[PDB]
């Protein structure tokens, strides 16, 4: 319904390292992805998704492009054998979703932070208001560890999200039944 | 009105690669590209970046970027042109224009029309317009009306 | 005067038999060179004052400044 | 499994605290939190003899992970093997942990250079050896994890108790002082590394100049306080001068190692002298009479025929010798570290070089200029 490009942000750090879900947290963060690329292509055909890690390096493993096999089977081979590194990844896929094909996209990333993020509230603040100039939807979505929607995202969020601003949903994710359904709830009815 | 031999440029614009940057919600980026009392208001500060891709290669002459009496008017634009990708506030303010356009107040004004270098704009695919001031040093700016006027180069 | 381009190779090492780790580009010979129908097209391009391939004393004594 | 944690959760320093996060960090499934966590516990000060329980416990930890890197998992076996301290379950533990990760990653390194570790004490070469070969021939495409080349250290240092390791242990105690760039290791540690690095390279037969030894930071900054003798020595050879005495007070400063090879020491610093001739004059006068080399280096002039000899033989020097004449001509290919005055003054001879090259390219310049157009 709304031409969108999104640079969905996977998480591979050593905070992953987790069985908060049941398999995996990683495995639960990928099948998130999954149904939520699906939810977006399938929402608008022409949509564009593209796939950003975060662990010690921020690599841009899949761009915009509608396919979503292909990023699909760039999640899997992930090994979350890292460090996230938050400020780098949200500024790499800002200045990828400046790369966008189509400049009516409206541009959005999904953010999947599940290690407390390591930064000064200055930067976070920053960033958020930089975003925020850029007109981008970030959407962050805690995962992992228990300091749920710390007060790094909180501020981070709402000077995004300045008088109702994009929609930087800070939606929360239980420790336990992280199921795909408590997954897209909130997500698909409102980021 | 526009001067003998040339047109308006808006049934060549292209709506994949319009895009304006800082805008509020409620005043939509339509509001200014229509020749209407309706006005694009920035949401952020008075700066604002908006980006227009045209069809086909096109030739400019002239603007009629005008906004409300009010003070919250464009006063300083940098024009880039061709741009292989989305502009940065950043860079715009770093970048070298161009064409730097200080807007005087007459061009505000409804019979305000503002002539352009053409010799730099013949092969014009997309315009981007950085409005860095405003003439009241509001917090905010408005445009009433932006538009083009020029002719295709006929591809 | 003579930089038209420099090679760099990324190498694995830290930074030397008894210092901390690094990455260390290094540098490569680097020529300029043209396979047939390109050094033509060169050459055209080129044929101002310039080139006089036979050297003459003159351009000898300026290859020596 | 909980149950084996709260009916053990005593028997530990601060036991209260550390054992309800084990608790609340296993129930919650948590996994990297907890690796670290138990790196910490094994880590703390204490023996830890609680070996069978917690050997069980990273039994559970690891087989229910899956996932979690083999590097906290072998590094907290490691501990586990140094505690417990038996030798051939060790081995056997080692070859299981083996077994289990066999992940591309610097986990089987790590088990092989403990196994090595473990061999040195006993048959120090039919098991060892071949280990250490093993591990640097399939070392590759890992630089920056910068542990897994200090145990590869351990191995090849620990195995210096033999004589080639007297050269390749010094040139690999060194690659070790690199690869762990940060120091963070105890004084009294650090004091003995350097000592036997001066040892090492001393003793060293392939290390004649060998600088970056005396800059290193891990010698200089803390050998000044005690053994100060050591840092004499090393002044005294990377300077070339023989300082009879204050080397013989070292020699036997320290009895072992010393007065075992003191003629060897004499010899490479008479070698080391001969630089220094060869390094004090900057080529004005190339020529050295034998009488400079018998006075300096404090040798009958019969002998500089040997000394200059075994120099040329060795690579250091590349010059000749007139005997008749008595002088040794001198282009050597030994270089040093340039205490900064004299990078000044190589500096100023720099200058000295390009004005001369700056003038005359003026002269021809203008000399020229007809014909140059």
């Amino acid at each position: 319904m709304v031409l969108e490009s999104t640079m969905v942000c996977v998480d591979n750090s050593e905070y992953m390292r987790n069985g908060d879900f049941l398999p995996t947290r990683l495995q639960a963060q990928q099948d998130a992805v999954n149904i939520v690329c699906h939810s977006k292509t399938r929402s608008n055909p022409e949509n564009n998704v593209g796939l950003i890690t975060l662990a010690n390096d921020c690599e841009v493993l899949t761009t915009l492009t509608p396919d979503t096999g292909r990023i699909l089977s760039k999640l899997h081979t992930v090994q979350p054998k890292g460090k996230i590194t938050f400020c780098t990844g949200i500024r790499v896929a800002h200045l990828a979703l400046k790369h966008r094909q189509g400049k009516n996209h409206k541009m959005r990333i999904i953010a999947f932070v599940g290690s407390p993020v390591e930064d000064n509230e200055k930067d976070l603040v920053k960033l958020a208001k930089r975003l925020k100039k850029e007109k981008v939807n970030v959407d962050i979505i805690n995962f992992g560890e228990e300091e749920v929607n710390t007060e790094k995202l909180t501020a981070f969020v709402n000077t995004l999200n300045g008088k109702d601003g994009t929609g930087s949903h800070l939606v929360t994710v239980p420790p336990g039944p992280s199921l795909a359904d408590a997954l897209i709830s909130s997500p698909i009815l409102a980021g | 009105d526009i001067p003998k031999g040339y047109m308006d440029l808006m049934p060549f614009i292209n709506k994949a690669g319009c895009e304006c940057l800082n805008e509020s919600d409620e005043h939509g980026f339509d509001n200014c590209l229509r020749k209407d009392t309706t006005f694009l208001e920035s949401d952020c500060d008075e700066q604002l970046l908006i980006t227009v891709a045209f069809n086909q290669p096109v030739k400019l002459y002239s603007m009629k970027f005008q906004g409300p009496d009010n003070g919250q008017g464009p006063k300083y634009v940098k024009i880039f042109i061709n741009l292989p990708r989305s502009m940065d506030f950043e860079e715009a303010e770093r970048s070298e224009p161009t064409q730097a356009l200080e807007l005087t107040e007459d061009d505000i004004k409804e019979d305000g029309i503002v002539p352009l270098r053409y010799v730099k704009f013949q092969n014009v695919n997309s315009v981007t317009i950085f409005v860095q001031s405003n003439q009241g040093e509001e917090e905010t700016t408005r445009i009433s009306y932006f538009t083009f006027i020029g002719t295709p180069v006929q591809a | 005067l003579g930089l038209p381009t420099e090679a760099y190779i990324s190498v694995e090492e830290v930074h030397d038999d008894g210092t901390p780790t690094s990455k260390t580009f290094e540098h490569v010979t680097s020529e300029i060179g043209a396979e047939e129908a390109e050094e033509v097209g060169v050459e055209h391009l080129l044929r101002d004052i310039k080139d006089t391939t036979v050297g003459t004393l003159s351009q000898r004594i300026t290859n020596q400044v | 499994v909980p149950g084996f944690l709260q009916q053990s959760q005593n028997s530990g320093p601060g036991q209260p605290a550390v054992w309800h996060r084990l608790e609340e960090l296993y129930t919650k499934k948590l996994w990297h939190q907890l690796t670290l966590q138990v790196l910490d516990f094994v880590q703390d000060p204490c023996f830890a003899q609680g070996d069978g329980l917690i050997k069980l416990y990273e039994n559970f930890i690891s087989e229910f992970e899956h996932r979690v890197n083999p590097l906290s998992l072998v590094e907290i076996i490691l501990h586990v093997v140094r505690q417990m301290t038996d030798p051939n379950v060790a081995l056997t533990f080692l070859e299981k942990t083996r077994e289990k990760v066999k992940s591309s990653d610097e986990a089987v390194i790590l088990c092989k250079t403990a196994i090595g570790a473990l061999k040195l004490n006993i048959g120090d070469l039919q098991v060892t050896k071949e280990t250490i070969e093993d591990v640097e021939e399939m070392l590759n495409n890992l630089p920056g994890v910068t542990s897994v080349h200090s145990r590869f250290y351990d191995l090849s240092s620990k195995y210096y108790q033999t004589i080639g390791n007297h050269a390749s242990y010094y040139k690999d105690a060194l690659r070790f002082l690199g690869c762990v760039d940060i120091k963070d290791l105890p004084v009294s540690e650090q004091q003995e590394r350097a000592f036997t690095l001066g040892l090492a390279g001393l003793l060293g037969e392939g290390v004649f100049n060998f600088g970056e030894l005396l800059m290193h930071p891990v010698l200089e900054s803390l050998r000044n306080t005690d053994r100060q003798w050591l840092i004499d020595t090393l002044y005294a050879f990377n300077s070339g001068n023989v300082e009879r005495f204050q080397t013989l007070k070292t020699a036997w400063g320290q009895q072992p190692d010393l007065a075992a090879n003191e003629a060897q020491l004499l010899r490479k610093i008479q070698l080391l002298c001969l630089m220094e001739m060869t390094f004090t004059r900057p080529a004005n006068h190339r020529q050295l009479t034998f009488e400079e080399i018998a006075k300096s280096a404090k040798i009958t002039v019969n002998e500089v025929e040997l000394l200059v000899m075994k120099a040329l033989s060795v690579g250091l020097v590349k010059g000749s010798i007139d005997e008749v004449d008595k002088r040794v001509h001198m282009t050597w290919v030994q270089p040093r570290v340039l205490d900064l005055q004299q990078i000044k003054g190589m500096k100023d001879r720099l200058e000295f070089w390009c004005t001369d090259v700056k003038s005359m390219e003026m002269l021809v310049e203008h000399q020229a200029h007809d014909i140059l157009t």
